């Protein structure tokens, strides 16, 4: 089967460079041009850049010329991106692409077939930061019919991801944790909700299970009416 | 640069019914425009190229058609495992290779009103000074809905931010949350925070609201 | 075995 495994993304700071790998197997790796195609967060898919099949030819994307650079080792069946200048614009999950076969002379079919799965890139001046965790109290004003809400706010972490459980993962049903938001500050914060009876708000605990590994925080927070 | 430009936005349909998905280009491309399915985490996977050609392991229900500046993608019935987003791309004119803004294909149901809940701010927040009052919009269809922020009545701008989930995958809806950010100082020079909600499952738009220390 | 697609760009 064809196989592409993308790797290299991260955090970076504007400024700073990163390198991209995409290793590849199941094809003839010569006989194929590489693409490069990137995709902002919540964004559609921009083409980034191509390397022919001989490793001597390159296309580049004009918001990235003179900033990244694409390459091919034919004998490793590994194309790179070489991302220098990086800028805030640049964050997205970096795909690489084979493109399909067009015959044995110089040529490009510009037809991408098969894509990696793909590796995030976050381009930020943030530092590291854990959050903070508050809580969403079930009250008079979030009670609606026999259901209440409440949740945790997970607020001002950098960088993403957090996790979020209930009671240890055992409850799920009625579980919604928001995509979490970027602030103005540069630091992310989320919200995860749960909407249960009210009738068990005093025979029932709920506790927030909140992870930022980055930071090395593991906060439990039981949420009380 | 050749523009591709994607429509609908959005395709509101039920299994079993047929989509159409239009790709217009900013000038002829041929027949060079190709099609792919994305499905959310996952990788492009490529569908149909030289406008009607399918690709490997594409099922028959999948057929483009169109060539110059006009291109559709139908799919005859749709399938459970359909409901994606779609991207058309052009290799006529190239570099750059062009993708259109894509369609998504989403799960049409019954509207659903929301369910709307407020929190105020804990009151260990409030000590660290800063005040986020949430609003949470829970379990609606179709996903298009209004939230505005008012205090002691003045409608708020610039000071919220909202996120919303992905389709439910066993009721098919959404929900959506809305968090209205303030100093501690300015939180405290007003009474009444009001999450005021429009969605066409309401016969009249919903305001739930709290006095500031009750 | 591999599709053969038209040539849309050439170098040299």
């Amino acid at each position: 089967q064809v196989q592409l495994v993308e790797s290299g993304g991260g955090v970076v700071q504007p400024g700073r460079s990163l390198r991209l790998s995409c290793a590849a197997s199941g094809f003839t790796f010569s006989n194929h041009g590489l693409h490069w195609v990137r995709q902002a967060p919540g964004k559609g898919l921009e083409w980034v850049a191509v390397v022919s099949k001989d490793g001597t030819n390159e296309h580049y994307a004009d918001s990235v010329r003179g900033r990244f650079t694409i390459s091919r080792d034919n004998s490793k069946n590994t194309l790179y991106l070489q991302m220098n200048s990086l800028r805030a614009e640049d964050t997205a999950v970096y795909y690489c692409a084979r493109e399909g076969y067009c015959g044995d002379d110089r040529c490009y079919s510009g037809q991408p077939d098969y894509w990696g799965q793909g590796t995030l890139v976050t381009v930020s001046s943030a530092s590291t930061k854990g959050p903070s965790v508050f809580p969403l109290a079930p009250s008079s004003k979030s009670t609606s019919g026999g259901t209440a809400a409440l949740g945790c706010l997970v607020k001002d972490y950098f960088p993403e991801p957090v996790t979020v459980s209930w009671n240890s993962g055992a409850l799920t049903s009625g579980v919604h944790t928001f995509p979490a938001v970027l602030q103005s500050s540069g630091l992310y914060s989320l919200s995860s909700v749960v909407t249960v009876p009210s009738s068990s708000l005093g025979t029932q605990t709920y506790i927030c299970n909140v992870n930022h590994k980055p930071s090395n925080t593991k906060v439990d927070k039981k949420v009380e009416p | 640069e050749i523009v591709l430009t994607q429509s609908p936005a959005t395709l509101s349909l039920s299994p079993g019914e047929r989509a159409t998905l239009s790709c217009r280009a900013s000038q002829s491309v041929g027949r060079y425009l190709a099609w792919y399915q994305q499905k959310p985490g996952q990788a492009p996977r490529l569908l149909i190229y030289d406008s009607s050609n399918r690709a490997t392991g594409v099922p028959a229900r999948f057929s483009g058609s169109g060539s110059g500046t006009d291109f559709t993608l139908t799919i005859s019935s749709l399938e459970p495992e359909d409901f994606a987003v779609y991207y058309c791309q052009q290799r006529s004119h190239w570099p750059p290779l062009t993708f259109g803004g894509g369609t998504k294909v989403e799960i049409k149901r019954t509207v659903a009103a929301p369910s709307v809940f407020i929190f105020p701010p804990s009151d260990e927040q409030l000590k660290s000074g800063t005040a986020s009052v949430v609003c949470l919009l829970n379990n609606f269809y179709p996903r298009e809905a209004k939230v505005q922020w008012k205090v002691d009545n003045a409608l708020q701008s610039g000071n919220s931010q909202e996120s919303v989930t992905e389709q439910d995958s066993k009721d098919s809806t959404y929900s959506l949350s809305s968090t209205l950010t303030l100093s501690k100082a300015d939180y405290e020079k007003h009474k009444v925070y009001a999450c005021e909600v429009t969605h066409q499952g309401l016969s009249s738009p919903v305001t739930k609201s709290f006095n500031r220390g009750e | 075995n591999e599709t053969i697609y038209n040539t849309t760009l050439k170098y040299g």
